[PDB]
This record gives structure tokens, sequence and C-alpha cells, in this order.
RNA sequence: UUCAAAUGAGAACUUUGAAGACUGAAGUGGGGAAAGGUUCCACGUCAACAGCAGUUGGACGUGGGUUAGUCGAUCCUAAGAGAUGGGGAAGCUCCGUUUCAAAGGCCUGAUUUUAUGCAGGCCACCAUCGAAAGGGAAUCCGGUUAAGAUUCCGGAACCUGGAUAUGGAUUCUUCACGGUAACGUAACUGAAUGUGGAGACGUCGGCGCGAGCCCUGGGAGGAGUUAUCUUUUCUUCUUAACAGCUUAUCACCCCGGAAUUGGUUUAUCCGGAGAUGGGGUCUUAUGGCUGGAAGAGGCCAGCACCUUUGCUGGCUCCGGUGCGCUUGUGACGGCCCGUGAAAAUCCACAGGAAGGAAUAGUUUUCAUGCCAGGUCGUACUGAUAACCGCAGCAGGUCUCCAAGGUGAACAGCCUCUAGUUGAUAGAAUAAUGUAGAUAAGGGAAGUCGGCAAAAUAGAUCCGUAACUUCGGGAUAAGGAUUGGCUCUAAGGGUCGGGUACGAUCAACUUAGAACUGGUACGGACAAGGGGAAUCUGACUGUCUAAUUAAAACAUAGCAUUGCGAUGGUCAGAAAGUGAUGUUGACGCAAU
RNA sequence: AUGGUGAACUAUGCCUGAAUAGGGUGAAGCCAGAGGAAACUCUGGUGGAGGCUCGUAGCGGUUCUGACGUGCAAAUCGAUC
């Protein structure tokens, strides 16, 4: 039910006690007027709401995923 | 034969009065320490229509001499009273439209409304749209005071008996024709079930002293004795004269 | 463009009820719908609503009055008379 | 063309049974029932909707922070500012004229 | 097809009409259109300075 | 209604395919309330039953089926019903419901025998039942069944109660700051008591906006037609509760000080009690963007194979228009001798009892976190066969959703979606019928009587008498006109213009003018006969369900009567009984 | 005669709910204009009143003294109203 943009805040969520699972979605999407680009939504299933953080920059996306806690049960796709 | 209409009204089945919408009973303040030694101020907080009444009520609120709180009385608005006006109730109150004073405390010719028959009965005389009573004199020793009610009747009451200065609001209401059956229809819809009215002369004998015959006609004098009995008293009960009132009325 | 010769607001009733009753209604009708002067705020913005209740558009004071007109002849003389009677009692 | 049924068992058009047509992700029309509209709280003095205050149906006011139920002046959510302007002025002026009456009628008692 | 012939003016003679001139298009609608448009010409004209408030104000009530 | 197949001993009647029609969204569609009670669904199956039949069934046999913290009940009060101290009554019982009654329970303090005795203060509100349409805490979308689903599955929320820590906030100026102000916010102690708000409220009119529906352009797909013509016809292109930000008519604030009065609605209201102008504050209906969420659903293509049935790819995009239609909502306006419920419940404010920090306190109305949410209903019918009429009866029985054309239109007539195609059948077409039509010349001569029937009818224009309460009478009467096609003219929106015009996009109305036909044209449907008088009731309204709708009753209007409460009229066996009466002569009662 | 049972029909009141295509007419209020020495009189608009009106659904039940009259039906069916 929540969207999130502070990439710092996000991280802190995923290390909260109640957070057992997560999921990464990937969408094809097109930019501005012309070409496409790879959108990636990071979803953290909290106890009472699903936080989802969108990273348009596919770059930011990769070296985000390797930040993800080694203990979190991530759902890929 | 059958029980006639006017005896049926008394069991109040479909004849009780339609009441759902009414504001509350109109009443003076209880005749307490304040009101009988001095006076007490209130404010009309609203003057408002009461279903099936002809005259608007005024909600007037007061402080409670004995507790921290408000107490709201429901008055009948005298013509000219208004929201925000201050209302004074008491023996030692001043003579203004809206205040409530003991008929002993007011000069002859005073014009008041909602007056009590016995002190404290919280008001009984002249309440209807337009009516009032007039003080036509006092008699200090045994403190009685004498008024003329709207009927024309002169009557005397305790000088302690309270009344409210001025006349009741909404006057003239009856100079305007009802014009159609529907406006009487709605009129009684908010009073009681007394409309419309079948002439007994249009009924059969089972139904009414007047009923039956091969032409419609009352068949005997329609002036019935006081000492008549239920099912008998229809028409002009106890009528001491009858016929069109030629000549000026007005009590002598 | 004058619309009606004499029935005025009373034209809603058509031919019904007979002239003389319509006459009598037209009067109080005109009385009762009209806009009146406000004693308190000065603007002429008192209109009726339910008999004997008169309220101000802006400023919002409500007065009890006649069923079809703000002040009633009787009420007014009664105002004059109490006035006079009060005068005696502190003079 | 797509028509639509009530959702609760009550088949009548009452104030508690208002409907809204709605287009779902299935690509179809479905009714939704609709709570009666909330009305704006009113000034206790003058009576207008008092501004600054949220408007919900009554029990919903207990699921809402106290800031949604006030403005921050004396008599916040209760009476309407202009009404409190009047209250202050008159309070002052009257308490003042009390002092006036006291000393005037006091002097009566010294020259009469 | 037909709709075209309509907004080409066709099929609209006295013989094709069944509702009163009123019911087809209300007098009131005609007016409110017209009155709103004069009203709105006055506003911009005033606001542009093309016409001064005093003149506008007379044209308003003449409108 | 028809052809054929299938099944079966058996087929006018079952099943499937095909064709022909129908209901025509005011439904023969999709659901419900009352009532039924298993009729629902499946398998088996024809003795009775379904006024022919039967292989079929709402029949017969055997089974299966109705899942809830959020939908209802349950809670609240309405008219009203009805216990209790009492009062009547031989008594069954009747009256009273806060009434002539010693009518009761909460917050915590007091306890550290110990568990709950008393120490404060309040509160005096006096049962209870009464709404499956009134009030009311909270759930949605996709998927799934032979038969259930806002109830199951998936996912995503939210309410109430209970627990509670962590973070934030607050505090050395203890109980936040900011803004001139309207007011702002993530928070930002608050008992008794008092007050205010919400719950919470008529009706109709036009005007404004929303939603869904309707119409429609481009594009990307699938389908149909193609002798000929049509860049064509038909169809898919969707987005829930909930959450963040944003969004408003109204209202309000600050600056200002107005005649040459201005501003202004379709509707004439507003201003020295401060207009117009400029700047700001507010409600969040509603909408927008994002999260929910493309992973769903929708539409296609390309491979796979008795199989569970897969698997793999795509596309699911951008717009337009309005006196449209339905519904919603707003700011207004009309009306009233009519002014259009209640209570439970929720919040706020006034108040300041009290409690509370610097060596560390106060704070769960800010965020996040934990546990829990019982009981009963839930199938289906809702009617030319599931209900009431002895019945599968042409009767009766409360409601919501509602497409295209014609047209004023929710009319009639035709159509899409859905649903039907049920209702004994065959052959003939005598009399007499019932229902539907026509008739030369005459035209009410028929008949108690123009009964029946015929005539009239839309719209535009023209024209319109007596009489009248001046409102009417009036569509009075009487007339012309109306198709098709092709043109002409008038009626609008939006932009930039130093402090006259230009440019483009989108609408059916109205009037004029040509041409044209077997002089037809409201071409079916739809749709007033008119006039002159007498009698009679003023009018609208009312009744004899099932032989009387009328002149009968009612009504407004007029007039008469009774009554100031220790009362009038009326109820009761009685009464500390009752109607009028939440009443008071501008009233109630009786003619 | 005595003691009992009925307001599921219907009559009337009360409480709480719900329902009614599309037309014609054009009442108060309002705006602009005209005439007149004056008093005052006129015109065009706007607006949208009514136990108003044409007419569906609704509600009713006038005539055919129509159907039916061992009925579909112990009150129905059709047209007309
Ligand atoms: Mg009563
Ligand atoms: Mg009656
Ligand atoms: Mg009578
Ligand atoms: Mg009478
Ligand atoms: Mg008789
Ligand atoms: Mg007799
Ligand atoms: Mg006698
Ligand atoms: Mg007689
Ligand atoms: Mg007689
Ligand atoms: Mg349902
Ligand atoms: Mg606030
Ligand atoms: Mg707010
Ligand atoms: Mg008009
Ligand atoms: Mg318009
Ligand atoms: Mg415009
Ligand atoms: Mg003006
Ligand atoms: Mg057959
Ligand atoms: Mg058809
Ligand atoms: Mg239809
Ligand atoms: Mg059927
Ligand atoms: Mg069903
Ligand atoms: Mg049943
Ligand atoms: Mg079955
Ligand atoms: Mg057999
Ligand atoms: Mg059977
Ligand atoms: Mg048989
Ligand atoms: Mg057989
Ligand atoms: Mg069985
Ligand atoms: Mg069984
Ligand atoms: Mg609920
Ligand atoms: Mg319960
Ligand atoms: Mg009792
Ligand atoms: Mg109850
Ligand atoms: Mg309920
Ligand atoms: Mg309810
Ligand atoms: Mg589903
Ligand atoms: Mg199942
Ligand atoms: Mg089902
Ligand atoms: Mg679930
Ligand atoms: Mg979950
Ligand atoms: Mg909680
Ligand atoms: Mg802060
Ligand atoms: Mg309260
Ligand atoms: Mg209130
Ligand atoms: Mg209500
Ligand atoms: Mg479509
Ligand atoms: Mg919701
Ligand atoms: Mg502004
Ligand atoms: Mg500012
Ligand atoms: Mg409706
Ligand atoms: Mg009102
Ligand atoms: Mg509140
Ligand atoms: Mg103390
Ligand atoms: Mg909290
Ligand atoms: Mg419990
Ligand atoms: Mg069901
Ligand atoms: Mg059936
Ligand atoms: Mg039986
Ligand atoms: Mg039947
Ligand atoms: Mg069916
Ligand atoms: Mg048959
Ligand atoms: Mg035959
Ligand atoms: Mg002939
Ligand atoms: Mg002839
Ligand atoms: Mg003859
Ligand atoms: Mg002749
Ligand atoms: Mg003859
Ligand atoms: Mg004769
Ligand atoms: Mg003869
Ligand atoms: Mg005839
Ligand atoms: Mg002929
Ligand atoms: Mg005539
Ligand atoms: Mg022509
Ligand atoms: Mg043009
Ligand atoms: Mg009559
Ligand atoms: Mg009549
Ligand atoms: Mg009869
Ligand atoms: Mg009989
Ligand atoms: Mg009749
Ligand atoms: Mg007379
Ligand atoms: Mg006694
Ligand atoms: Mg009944
Ligand atoms: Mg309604
Ligand atoms: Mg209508
Ligand atoms: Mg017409
Ligand atoms: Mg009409
Ligand atoms: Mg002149
Ligand atoms: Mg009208
Ligand atoms: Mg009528
Ligand atoms: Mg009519
Ligand atoms: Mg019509
Ligand atoms: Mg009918
Ligand atoms: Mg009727
Ligand atoms: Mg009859
Ligand atoms: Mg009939
Ligand atoms: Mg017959
Ligand atoms: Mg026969
Ligand atoms: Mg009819
Ligand atoms: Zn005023």
């Amino acid at each position: 039910a929540r969207e999130i943009t502070d990439i710092k805040q996000f991280l802190e969520l995923t290390r909260r006690a109640d957070v057992k699972t997560a999921t990464v979605k990937i969408n094809k999407k097109l930019n501005k007027a012309g070409k496409p680009f790879r959108q990636t939504k990071f979803k953290v299933r909290g106890s009472s709401s699903l936080y989802t953080l969108v990273i348009n920059d596919a770059g930011k996306a990769k070296k985000l995923i390797q930040s993800l806690p080694p203990t979190l049960k991530v759902n890929r796709l | 034969g059958r029980v006639i209409r006017n005896q049926r009204k008394g069991a109040g089945s479909i004849f009780t009065s339609h009441t759902r919408l009414r504001q509350g009973a109109a009443k003076l303040r209880t005749l307490d320490y304040a009101e009988r030694h001095g006076y007490i101020r209130g404010i009309v907080k609203q003057i408002v229509h009461d279903s099936g009444r002809g005259a608007p009520l005024a909600k007037v609120v007061f402080r409670d001499p004995y507790k921290y709180r408000l107490r709201e009385e429901i008055f009948i608005a005298n013509e000219g009273v208004h929201t925000g006006q201050f209302i004074y109730a008491g023996k030692k109150a001043s003579l203004n439209v809206g205040n409530v004073l003991p008929l002993g405390s007011v000069p002859e010719g005073t014009i008041v409304s909602n007056v009590e028959e016995k002190p404290g009965d919280r008001g009984a005389l002249a309440r209807a749209s337009g009516n009032y009573v007039i003080i036509i004199g006092h008699n200090p020793d045994e403190n009685k005071t004498r008024v003329r009610l709207p009927s024309g009747a002169k009557k005397v009451i305790s000088s302690d008996a309270r009344g409210v200065i001025g006349v009741i609001a909404g006057g003239g209401r009856v100079d305007k024709p009802l014009l159609k059956a529907g406006r009487a229809f709605h009129k009684y819809r908010l009073k009681r079930n007394s409309w419309p009215k079948t002439r007994g002369v249009a009924m059969n004998p089972v139904d009414h002293p007047h009923g039956g015959g091969n032409h419609q006609h009352i068949g005997k004098a329609s002036t019935i004795s006081r000492g008549a009995v239920s099912g008998q008293k229809a028409g002009l009960i106890a009528a001491r004269r009858t016929g069109l009132l030629r000549g000026s009325q007005k009590t002598q | 463009a004058k619309r009606t010769k004499k029935v005025g607001i009373t034209g809603k009733y058509g031919v019904r009820y007979g002239s003389s009753l319509r006459r009598q209604v037209k009067k109080l009708e005109i009385q009762q719908h009209a806009r009146y002067d406000c004693s308190f705020c000065g603007k002429k913005t008192v209109k009726r609503g339910a008999a004997g209740i008169w309220t101000c558009s802006c400023c919002k004071k409500t007065v009890a009055g006649g069923a079809y007109t703000v002040s009633t002849a009787a009420a007014a003389t009664v105002r004059s008379t109490i006035r006079r009677l009060r005068e005696m009692v502190e003079a | 063309a797509q028509r639509v049924t009530f959702r609760r068992r009550n088949p009548y058009n009452t104030r508690s049974n208002k409907i809204k047509v709605v287009k779902t992700p299935g690509g179809i029309l479905r009714a939704q029932h609709v709570k009666k509209l909330a009305t704006r709280p009113k000034c206790g003095d003058c009576g207008s909707a008092l501004q600054g205050i949220s408007t919900l149906r009554p029990r919903q006011y207990a699921t809402v922070s106290k800031t949604h139920k006030t403005v921050s002046r004396a008599y916040g959510g209760s009476r309407c500012a202009n009404c409190v302007k009047e209250r202050i002025i008159r309070a002052f002026l009257i308490e003042e004229q009390k002092i006036v009456k006291k000393v005037v009628k006091e002097q009566t008692e010294a020259a009469k | 097809a037909h709709a075209q012939s309509k907004r080409e003016g066709r099929h609209s003679g006295y013989g094709k009409r069944k509702g009163t001139r009123e019911a087809r298009l209300p007098s009131q609608v005609v007016w409110i259109r017209r009155l709103r448009v004069l009203r709105r010409l006055l506003a911009k004209y005033r606001d542009a300075g093309k016409i001064d408030k005093h003149l506008y104000h007379v044209l308003y009530k003449e409108s």
C-alpha cells in the first residue's frame, strides 16, 4: 500500500525484524518519447503493508540487489 | 343502533393527537425562589415553529441557581421577542414585552399572555396565536387580581399568578382563507383525526340521531338538553338561543 | 410588459374558488412573501418562514411576528401601551 | 448494456443502500455500495461549517489524529474564530464596565 | 449514413418534425447560451481595456 | 414453426446441429424482499402425475450441496408493546410506566494480615420488547464448483478489543513550534463537571460538476462480405478496496477605502456591519499521477498430443465530442394556518483535580511491531409451473440494473446482449359464431336513445365568437402547409496583441432558395370530432370489492351551539383510570 | 344465550420506507425599452407558479348492457374509457 523513494529508508526496512520476504519485479517500459528501458520495482512485504520502491535507473538497480540482506527471502520475478 | 361518531372519539384509538413532531410542552419556568423574590435572566436562543401550533415557540435558556449548568425552558413567543433578547422573570422584574411578572406587579391595562390560573401552574390562559389577557384591576387585601380573558370572560386570580408581557405571536393566521380541501387536509394531518366531517343527516339512523328519512332533515329540534345522555348529544348542546346573531355582540 | 390585469400573484389558482376568496388571499400572500426592514442591522432583508417567524438574511436575527406580516397592528399598540405603563412606574 | 445487481440482500433504494457502478480489472461492471456522505462539523455559536476541521462520519473521528479535530486557537474545533473575536472583546469590555458600575454606584453611597 | 445527411441539413422539414419547436430545442437553452456569451464578451473586453467599466456596466444590464 | 442426425422397444414432443421467428431492456434478461422449503445439483429412471405424448420434468429412487472479525441478524431507538412499589376487581385479571416507592453503579483510593472490607466525590439516567427498507465500526479485485462464494483459494486492506515494547516527538523556559491572520503539522499529559458538533432528516424547479453508459478519430489485433462496390462491417484495447501527493463551489483572512455607484446569476442579489481589485487560509465531494499492478484479466499468433493437458512468444497504445441517457452531488431558488423522527454511538471544546525532568523524567490521539474476533442465516424459486387463489389456474402479490434507430419521448414499431421458441396434434374450410376488415347510391329514414361503428388527430404558420369571477372560455371554430434531393444565410469555443484584425478545432437548430415524382409526403407506428342550448353538482377529490360512480358523500366558504380546567365533549365494572391534551377560545368539542 | 377466536382481506389513524415517460400552459419576482405637461400608461424579454392541463407507467373501473357465463376466473378477458 506504500510507495517509497528514499533509497536509504528502503534499506532500513529490509533489516526490520518483521520483514521475512521480498520480491523484485522487472518491467519493460519505454522512455520519454522514444526508446525503452528496464524498470525494477523492489517490494518488501512488511507485516501490515507492502512497500514498493521503483528504480528506473537500471544501473542503480543492479548494485542495489547486491545490497539486499543475505538472509531476506527474495522472490525473483 | 350503533355508537355514533362523537362517542367513539373518547376511547382515543384513531383519535389521539399527532405528536411525533412537536417541540415539547410550552411552559413557564417553575415558580422558584428566584422568580418569587427577585428576578432571573435568560436568553432566547431560538424562536421556532411547533407542528400543529399556530404560534412560534421561543426557546429561552437560564442558569441553574443550584448547579453549574444550563436549563432550557420552552416558551410561547410573544410578538416582538427575538433571538439574543434577554428575558427577565420575577416579582421584581421590569415591565417589558417578553418578561414574566406576577399580575400583582403590573398596572391595570397591562397586556400579558400564557397566564397561570393558579400560581405556579406554569401558564394556562391565552396561548393561542394572537390571544392575550388584560389586567382590569387589583384588590390588595387578599391579593387577587382581575383579568379579561380572550373569550370575553372576566375572571379573578391570585396576584402571585404569573403571566408574560405582551401578546402571543403569529396573529391573523385565520383571516386567510384555507382556499382548498387540501390545506385543511394538511392542517388536521398535524393535529388529530377530525377531518373531514360527514353530516349526521347524511347517515342512516343506526349511525346518528339525524340519520335516515326519505329527504335529508333533522326531524326534531337540534337543540339538545344538557342533561341529555351519550349518543343523544349531537347538534346544539344546551343552546340558550339560536339563529343568526343580528346586532352587536361584545360583552357588556 | 404587464402580464395580468388584476389577479397578480393570485394567477396560480386559475378560475377556481371564486374571485372574492382569491382577492382576500392575494393580500396576505403579498404581505407574507415580501421582504422587510430589519430593526437591528438596517438592511431590508427580513423574510418569513412559517407563521409569525421573521428572520434576517445577513445578521440573522429572528423575530416573532404576525402570521403574515412582521408587525401586527395590535402588537404595535400593545408595544405603545406597555411603554406608557412602564413610564409611570419609574417616573 | 452491462447491467448490475445489488450486493447486499436489501433490494430497496434506501439512504443506506446507495450504489456506484464501477469497472473492475476483469473488464466488467460491478456495483459498489456507498456509505452515506459525511457532513461538516458546525460552529456552536454562529453555525457555519467550521474550517480547518476534517469531515468524517462520527465514529470515524476516533481513527484520526487530534490535529484533524482542531485548529490551534482558544476554542479550536468548537467555535469559529470570528465568533471567538466577539467573545474576547465583549468579555473584556464587560469586565471593564463592571469596574465602572462599581465605582459610580459606590459614589452614590457617598453623596445622596 | 443518415447522421451525415442530418448534419448536411437533410430530413428536417415540417413533415419530419413531431415534437414542438420547444421540445426539440428549449427556448431557455437558446437564451442561456446567448446571454452567457454576451456576458463573457463584456468581461474580456473590460479586462483588455477595450471598454471602461462604466460602459461595460451599462452594456451588462442592457444585455 | 421446419429439416436432419443421435438415442431409445418406442420419438409431432428428449438431446445436438441447421433454419424460421419471439421477448425487444417499462424483458420471456440479470438479481432480490415476503412466502415456500430442498424445489438447487448429479446419477438412475417411467407405475402414478405433467386433462395428447414422453425416452423429458419443479415427478419417482438414491446421493451430493449452503464455509464470513468486515453481508445481514445481533446493538439503538419509532408508533406502540409491557414487568415492577402501588391502586381497582368476587376473580380470570384491569389501570399506571416514573407513576404518591427507602428503587441504583462507576471511578479509583484505601491493602502490602489479604483479599477486597471502607475512606472521598460524584451520577440520579428507574425495567424490558418493538425495524433482515429507519440509525449503524470495518473488504476488495482476480481465480475456483455438478451444485457455494463480498463467506473458499490467491493477493492486497481495514475495524474493534486486548496486550505492549523499539524508534520518533517533548522537557534545564517542563506539558511543541510556526503564520500579521484565516490557519499549519507526524507527534505535542489533562480527572470531576459543563458545553458544542456529528448521528439527523420535506418537496419541486432550473443552472453547475462527477461517475458509468451512449456516440466517435487514429493505431495494433481477430472475425465477416467481396460478380461488382465499400482505406469497409462487426469485435478486443481493462484497472478494485485501500495508501501517498495533488485536486473545490462555498466559506474565511490580509492589504485596501468605493457616486460617474460597482461586482454579478439562466434565475437580482451583494457592498462603509468594508464592495470591486490584488494577495492568501479552508472542507477533500470529486478528479488527476503514482503505489496496489500487470505478475491480474482481455485479445492474438506460433509449436506440441488419447493423455493431467501443457509450453513459447507477442499486443493490451493515443485521442475527440455533448441542452445526450441514467444516477450522483453542489451552490441557489419556489412553496406551506404542511416547515418536513428518535435513540444508541463518535469526536471536540471550556475547565484545571492532579501527575511529571537533568543526571534524567513525561508522553501511545505520530510510525512500526504482537495476540484475538463467538452464535444463527447463507442452496434455489421469486412467478402465464417453486408464493396466495382446492391446480403447473389468462387472476393477485414490495423493489434495483436498463443498449442502437425512428421520434418530444422510459410511446408505439424494428434491432444487439441475454433468454425463449413453452401452450395436444392431423385433415378440411358447411351453417351459425367469436375476433379483424371492406362496401355502390342515400345518409340516422334504423333505435328508448347514433348503441356500435365511422370521422378527427402530430407539427409549423395563419385565424379565432357568446359569455367571464379578467385567471378563462381555447387546440374555440375555421384554414394553408409537411416527402426526396441539391444549395444559401444567421447562430459559438480556444489561444498569444506596447503599458483593428489574425489562427484553428468542434456542434444539430431555424429560416430562405433551386431541382424532383402518377400531387405524394405526421406515407406504417403514433394521434382531440366540433358547435348551440336546457337540467344538475361550483371546482380537484370520495363510495356501494362482486348488478347503482350519480345530481349521492366530501370540500373550501357561510352560520349556529357548548366550554376559562373544580371545565366542555367523550371513554370505563371500578380506580391514585382514560381520549381531546406536547392542548387553552386565532382553542377544543357539537350541528 | 354464554364463553371464546379474528384487522394475512378490507376500513381509518399513527411510525418507518419506497415510487411517478414525454408534452401544453406561462402566475409572482426581475431586466431593458417606448409614450406622456403631468398623473400615469404601454412594449419586448427573463423567470417557472398551479389540489392547472395532453398523455404513459401507476391507481380507477364508463360503455359495449362486447367475450366468457358447467369460465382462465365463486368477478376474469378485450376494446373503449
Ligand atoms: Mg398521545
Ligand atoms: Mg379522516
Ligand atoms: Mg360535511
Ligand atoms: Mg359539518
Ligand atoms: Mg344514505
Ligand atoms: Mg337513533
Ligand atoms: Mg331524538
Ligand atoms: Mg332524518
Ligand atoms: Mg335538510
Ligand atoms: Mg445477493
Ligand atoms: Mg486542523
Ligand atoms: Mg486537515
Ligand atoms: Mg421561457
Ligand atoms: Mg444549458
Ligand atoms: Mg461564453
Ligand atoms: Mg446591474
Ligand atoms: Mg411442438
Ligand atoms: Mg421483434
Ligand atoms: Mg417499451
Ligand atoms: Mg415463461
Ligand atoms: Mg435467486
Ligand atoms: Mg417453494
Ligand atoms: Mg432441475
Ligand atoms: Mg408410462
Ligand atoms: Mg405434477
Ligand atoms: Mg397426460
Ligand atoms: Mg403415459
Ligand atoms: Mg429426488
Ligand atoms: Mg435427497
Ligand atoms: Mg456491517
Ligand atoms: Mg451478537
Ligand atoms: Mg400493565
Ligand atoms: Mg431491541
Ligand atoms: Mg437494522
Ligand atoms: Mg437497518
Ligand atoms: Mg468472483
Ligand atoms: Mg465446492
Ligand atoms: Mg449460484
Ligand atoms: Mg482470504
Ligand atoms: Mg497477507
Ligand atoms: Mg489498537
Ligand atoms: Mg515538532
Ligand atoms: Mg451531547
Ligand atoms: Mg444536535
Ligand atoms: Mg431518518
Ligand atoms: Mg461497445
Ligand atoms: Mg470501502
Ligand atoms: Mg481571491
Ligand atoms: Mg497573505
Ligand atoms: Mg430512479
Ligand atoms: Mg427548512
Ligand atoms: Mg467533530
Ligand atoms: Mg485540592
Ligand atoms: Mg496509535
Ligand atoms: Mg463476550
Ligand atoms: Mg444466492
Ligand atoms: Mg420457474
Ligand atoms: Mg390448501
Ligand atoms: Mg397463475
Ligand atoms: Mg429464468
Ligand atoms: Mg390450453
Ligand atoms: Mg387443429
Ligand atoms: Mg355505403
Ligand atoms: Mg353528408
Ligand atoms: Mg327516428
Ligand atoms: Mg339531419
Ligand atoms: Mg321507427
Ligand atoms: Mg330516452
Ligand atoms: Mg321515442
Ligand atoms: Mg360510442
Ligand atoms: Mg373511409
Ligand atoms: Mg365553445
Ligand atoms: Mg418542399
Ligand atoms: Mg457558419
Ligand atoms: Mg361533482
Ligand atoms: Mg371529478
Ligand atoms: Mg358495485
Ligand atoms: Mg351486498
Ligand atoms: Mg366518476
Ligand atoms: Mg355561498
Ligand atoms: Mg382510589
Ligand atoms: Mg392489512
Ligand atoms: Mg427520496
Ligand atoms: Mg414529469
Ligand atoms: Mg402536444
Ligand atoms: Mg406534466
Ligand atoms: Mg420621454
Ligand atoms: Mg411546469
Ligand atoms: Mg390534475
Ligand atoms: Mg388531466
Ligand atoms: Mg403523448
Ligand atoms: Mg390498468
Ligand atoms: Mg382514483
Ligand atoms: Mg359499476
Ligand atoms: Mg375491464
Ligand atoms: Mg355483458
Ligand atoms: Mg357459451
Ligand atoms: Mg388510460
Ligand atoms: Zn439584520
